[PDB]
């Protein structure tokens, strides 16, 4: 997917 | 078996006293997560919390530091701050405080943005946003710093949290900082635009209306190799 | 570093725990070597185990790195369904955050890409009724995810697509036609497609729940593959 | 055909 979480 | 006479004064008269309490705080608020724990066991987040309404200038920044120490620990931990009360007197010291202590309150604030979407929704339900997007331009080089990065981690939330975020006016500010003389502000703007870009369609309109489009394309070309990445990622988004 | 890493996954530590996981979760997110690699360091089975009893913190992450293997070739979604993913990520739809819940469904919508004896796994594991109800009560954001698992499961065998009608899916998914977001409708026909593909007392189903002049409206669309699906579930409705 | 596709 994207990893938006740092 | 220290710590409660430590709490026990963080309500002293003797001024010196208390000082020398929060600093003996802050020092174990700095030493880690296990070290919060102990913090949390002794009830510290309570009084410390009660420290920023009515106190002086010298108690509240020592106990925005210790706060945004214990900000740093796990989620439960952040948590925990929470139900302290933490998040209403934070927001309220972003707008008329010292620039020493609003730098502190944002530290925290982004902190506590790094915590689960539920925590995040605890800081805008306190109305972190329209004070957040006021430090973009309106403050310090090093708040602005600091409210990119909180901005950031509230853009890791859901879409609804972004949507929040878009009401906020936060986009024009975050593409102008695109191009800010400072790299550190740039890494930090162009992860938000990137988080911001992984939302819906509107929202991704929303982007394109912003201008975000020319401001992502001059990025391409950037040597630092994660403002490339995050730069791409969100110009791919932008065109379906 | 991956045995090592492997190992402090059950470390009582929550903070060697929690790098672990984060380290487990970008290999997880790196491709399909990346992935080969997990599993051949032994990671699934501990990864799995994560999700029964431990904190919401741990379990978003551990959530994540197993959405990320379920992204793997049919082998690897296979290996993950032997390590006993799909119980405990069913279980995650019903009681979870919004934030576990979304994840969970991203997972089980790549394990209902892998072959129909996966598919299969996922039905028997429970995973049709809570993905149904996801359809009305949960986010856009959910929905999405939800359909596209749906839509999945649909391009089973037409044994799959009957546990679907008796899950309820088709009232919920003929609404979803005429959703707010263009996402939803194109998931959302491209469900009902698969289910007209379906034998004569499924299409009998898909005409009772009212599908006939909601793809009539989908006839008259902008985006090519909506109009598409939209005219293959017609023909069949017609047929 | 029925369509399966990967989520990305």
């Amino acid at each position: 997917k994207r990893k938006r979480k740092r | 078996s220290e710590l409660p006479q430590m709490v026990q004064q963080l309500n002293s008269p003797d001024q010196q006293e208390l000082q020398s309490a929060l600093r003996k705080l802050s020092q174990i608020a700095s030493g880690g997560n296990e070290q919060i724990q102990k913090l949390i066991e002794a009830g510290a987040l309570s009084p410390l919390v009660k420290l920023l309404d009515d106190a002086s200038e010298e108690v509240i920044q020592e106990a925005v530091w210790a706060i945004a120490n214990i900000a740093s620990g796990n989620n439960e931990q952040i948590q925990k701050l929470i139900e302290a009360g933490a998040l209403s007197p934070l927001v309220k010291l972003l707008d008329d405080a010292s620039e020493e202590v609003i730098q502190e309150a944002v530290w925290a604030i982004a902190n506590i943005a790094s915590g689960n979407n539920e925590q995040i929704q605890k800081l805008i339900e306190a109305g972190a946003l329209s004070p957040l997007v006021k430090l973009l331009d309106d403050a310090s080089e090093e708040v602005i710093q600091e409210a990119v990065w909180a901005i950031a981690n509230i853009a890791s939330g859901n879409n609804e949290q972004i949507q929040k975020l878009i009401e906020a006016g936060a986009l024009s500010p975050l593409v102008k900082l695109l191009d800010d003389a400072s790299e550190e502000v740039i890494q930090e703007a162009v992860w938000a635009i990137a988080n911001i870009a992984s939302g819906n369609n509107e929202q991704i309109q929303k982007l394109e209306e912003a201008g975000a489009e020319p401001a992502l394309e001059k990025l391409q070309s950037s040597p630092n190799e994660e403002v490339q990445k995050n730069a791409q990622a969100a110009l791919e988004a932008l065109n379906s």
